[PDB]
């Protein structure tokens, strides 16, 4: 006999993404054979991070001059994946179309100074709970890097994601005033007799760092 | 588990269905810690 | 049965002194299965946010949530709506459902399904957030699509954590009588 | 019964109690999430009692009068500004209330461990004795014993944004009885916070 | 109208209400968390708020002379305190 | 309603008792209230012969727990210049005596 069913309105609807295949009319086709590929890439940002890219300071240009002076806070940009100073890495283009990174974000720095002069950086990391730091010495109790450029230049800095979530967002609301993952700092606690000595700032990836959720924007 | 039938495996994909859990490394135990008896006797 | 003052359970469960109790099945309430009854919801035209507590104070599964402090979910909401909707997840981005491209629906049906998944950033949601108005996290995306006419949410394999005061509707007179349907 | 207490290094034993009536487990939850990064620390230093005088029900009292206190509130000496120099900071409490009955006094007073409530519309005050609650009478228990296990999101709080605890006493015995007893019997809530955890330190202002 | 006062003077439970119509008894039962005692019920009744605030009324006009007090139980000193207007 | 006197060193007597209704079955108090200063509840009576005054004025002070002609006679000796200040007969309903000056308080107001 017609073998009964009963067709249900609710969980039949049309929409984009759910996975029931396409079943379309042409059959039997066979494309070109494309192995043996010159450089794959199995995800993006998760496993893009290998190529780290430069970021954005004040008046678009990826170095930041050594300066002189009595004030020694260098860039003091947010650490949301949308905020100024990112707004051209790939990271930043990546978190964009997605919306809360669950992972470590990685920067790089390194020295394009001469041999002659050389200079202590230090970097550091405030939670969001009161004002950023102005000062290495006000800085320094809070957890912080510190390093000099003598024999080879590239260092690794881990800024580490600690929590007030297991996720956090990547688009900054405006709802509030305070970035959410605070702020973060570059100083010149000393400087050698070097000037006009480029240093210029690297962003990428690292162990765990795995968006999710993916949306659309207008970008 | 919830209010549902579909005892044949829904034919989407668990992952694709619903979320799933993270992991790491009380009010039904209370019931059966209630207190039984009396301070003293059962008489007669 | 000398009650100390300790406020922990004590129950003598009719033994003492008449036969035994005929035996309990505390079931068809028990929390995963009483929040799966479908709740109606004032609904917004042409946007809305979809929050769980968003539900009439007198409704089932509408009450039954502020019984509970936190509570675990997956929504499905179901909307009777007159042009494309749209739908987004929970780390929400503004104005992102006009270019559609995040997972939508079309009408095929007087009634559409969508299976959202779990998509707050937390790992439960809040009730009630000591600081009257929940902060902008506790929220399941939102929904956009022409003018929505009638909203449904249900909530599916729920978990719900650290159980709240209910209320029952304060009589005006002992045993508030209300009409029972008769033939 | 006599019960003996302990934690850090100061302590004071009850000469009456009813035991500890503990709430929504027995120890704490999983501590270093995969979401922290694991960079938190344990304290050891910083958890000691602390005395908080808090209100006392005189005669005049209506069963109605519920009263909060916000947890974790200011706190001088050590753990005293230690939020401040941490963020996410995790931590159970061990609150005890202690009041003096005389052994002659009727009314019945009622304390409950709540979390995040919000002000009542006084409908729910009955039903309030859901949360964990211990809940003295000074014929038979002067003082009441409760710890709790933090519960909100699970990795970590701001207390500085949102606190996640109270105290609730509202007296349940309806007024109070003078019946050849101390009129007004103040009652005394040694706060004891158990078991922090901290993460990611402020830039100081020192 | 408010007075200046501690959160744990009056805040942690305790209650603000003391009326009077001095021109000339300050003693006119009469008070402001509730509008009992029959006399100015209407355009004078007040409330408490979740730390001091202390009674409001109906504005635009006045019809009443002086100002009134404000009296609050104090738990930190035993005795009474009362000032303010 | 009286400023009562401030140069002798004798006890202030403010005996405004009156019987409208008895002292009897009521509450009777006593505040101090100058032109402008702060105002202090000097004392008062409720049924039981339980009357508490304030901690502050504890030996010095002394209130009459006479029934008769529902009169309240104020006992306060070493009375300093500073006690210039205007008493009033204050009634409460029953029971607010507590142990020292409470009102604000509820169903006792």
């Amino acid at each position: 006999g017609i073998f009964p069913v009963a067709c249900s309105d609710g969980y039949g609807g049309l929409v984009t993404t759910d996975p029931k295949t396409a079943d379309p009319a042409y059959g039997k086709v066979f494309n070109p054979p494309r192995n043996m590929l010159p450089g794959r890439f199995t995800n993006f940002l998760d496993v893009a991070e290998a190529c780290p890219t430069f970021l954005h300071f004040e008046g678009d240009v990826p170095y930041v001059t050594t300066k002189t002076d009595s004030d020694r806070v260098l860039a003091q940009f947010d650490l949301s994946l949308a905020a100024k100073h990112m707004s051209n890495t790939f990271l930043a283009g990546l978190a964009q179309y997605y919306t809360q990174y669950s992972g470590t974000i990685n920067l790089h720095f390194m020295f394009t100074g001469p041999t002659d002069a050389k200079a202590r950086y230090m970097i550091a990391y405030a939670p969001p709970g009161m004002e950023p730091p102005k000062t290495p010495e006000a800085a320094a109790h809070c957890i912080h890097a510190e390093w000099d450029t003598g024999l080879n230049s590239k260092f690794t800095f881990s800024i580490p994601y600690l929590s007030a979530a297991d996720y956090a967002y990547t688009a900054s609301d405006a709802a509030e005033t305070t970035n959410v993952q605070g702020w973060v700092c570059l100083f010149q606690i000393t400087h050698g007799k070097a000037d006009g000595d480029a240093l210029v700032v690297l962003a990428s990836a690292g162990k765990d760092f795995e968006l999710r959720l993916p949306v659309d924007a207008r970008t | 588990s919830g209010n549902t039938g579909s005892i044949i495996n829904n034919y989407y994909m668990q992952q694709y269905q619903n979320s799933m859990d993270t992991q790491l490394g009380w009010f039904s135990k209370l019931a059966s810690s209630a207190f039984s008896g009396l301070f003293g006797a059962l008489l007669a | 049965t000398s009650t100390g003052e300790s406020a922990d359970p004590v129950t003598a469960t009719v033994e003492n002194y008449g036969g035994e109790t005929q035996v309990q099945r505390r079931q068809h309430t028990d929390v995963s299965f009483i929040l799966d009854r479908f709740v109606k919801v004032t609904p917004k035209d042409q946007i809305n946010v979809l929050d769980l507590m968003q539900t009439p104070a007198h409704t089932l599964v509408g009450a039954l949530l502020r019984t509970a402090t936190y509570y675990f979910a997956d929504l499905e909401v179901a909307v009777k709506h007159e042009g494309n909707l749209t739908w987004v997840p929970n780390g929400a981005p503004e104005t992102a459902l006009d270019n559609t491209t995040n997972p939508t629906a079309y009408h095929k049906a007087p009634l559409t399904r969508l299976a959202l998944p779990y998509t707050a950033p937390h790992r439960v949601l809040a009730t009630v957030y000591n600081g009257r108005a929940l902060p902008t996290s506790f929220n399941y995306g939102a929904i956009k699509a022409t003018r929505v006419t009638e909203l449904l949410y249900r909530m599916k394999r729920a978990e719900t954590y650290c159980p709240r005061p209910l209320l029952a509707i304060h009589p005006s007179e002992a045993r508030h009588k209300q009409k029972i349907v008769a033939p | 019964r006599i019960l003996t207490t302990r934690n850090g290094h100061t302590t004071s034993t009850t000469q009456s109690s009813v035991g500890v009536t503990y709430g929504y487990a027995t120890a704490e939850d999983f501590v270093s999430g995969p979401n922290t990064s694991g960079l938190e620390t344990r304290v050891v230093q910083a958890e000691r009692f602390f005395k908080t005088h808090l209100f006392d029900w005189v005669t005049s009292d209506p069963f109605g009068r519920c009263y909060q206190l916000e947890l974790p509130t200011d706190h001088k000496g050590v753990y005293g500004s230690l939020t401040d120099s941490y963020a996410y900071m995790r931590n159970g409490w061990d609150v005890e209330v202690t009041a003096v009955g005389n052994q002659f006094n009727g009314g019945c007073l009622l304390v409950a461990m709540v979390p995040e409530l919000c002000s009542i519309d006084k409908r729910g005050l009955y039903q309030l004795t859901l949360f964990p609650h211990q809940f003295i009478n000074p014929r038979t228990n002067m003082t009441a014993h409760i710890t709790v296990p933090f519960v909100g999101v699970n990795r970590y709080d701001q207390y500085k944004v949102h606190k996640p605890w109270t105290l609730v006493v509202m007296v349940v015995a309806p007024l109070t009885v003078n019946t050849e007893g101390a009129p007004q019997i103040k009652v005394y809530a040694n706060i004891a916070p158990t078991n922090v955890h901290v993460a990611g330190e402020f830039p100081s202002k020192e | 109208i408010t007075c200046s006062g501690t959160y744990s003077n009056v805040g942690t439970g305790n209650y603000v209400s003391w009326f009077q119509q001095i021109p000339s008894a300050p003693r006119t039962l009469i008070y402001s968390v509730t509008n009992r005692a029959s006399g100015v019920p209407d355009r004078f009744s007040g409330s408490r708020s979740g730390h001091t605030a202390t009674l409001t009324i109906s504005s635009l006009q006045a019809e009443d002379e002086a100002d009134y007090f404000c009296l609050s139980w104090q738990s930190g000193n035993t005795a009474l305190f009362g000032s303010g207007t | 309603s009286g400023p009562s006197l401030v140069k002798p060193s004798q006890t202030l007597s403010l005996t405004c008792t009156i019987s409208g209704f008895s002292l009897s079955s009521y509450t009777i108090g006593w505040v101090r209230q100058a032109p402008g200063k702060a105002l202090e509840w000097i004392g008062d009576m409720s049924n039981g012969g339980m009357p508490y005054y304030n901690p502050a004025l504890k030996s010095r002070l002394s209130i009459t727990k006479h029934n008769s002609k529902s009169q309240v006679r104020l006992s306060v000796s070493s009375v300093t210049p500073e006690d210039t200040a205007t008493y009033y007969c204050a009634k409460s309903r029953y029971t607010g005596d507590g142990s020292i000056g409470l009102y604000g308080v509820d169903a006792w107001g």
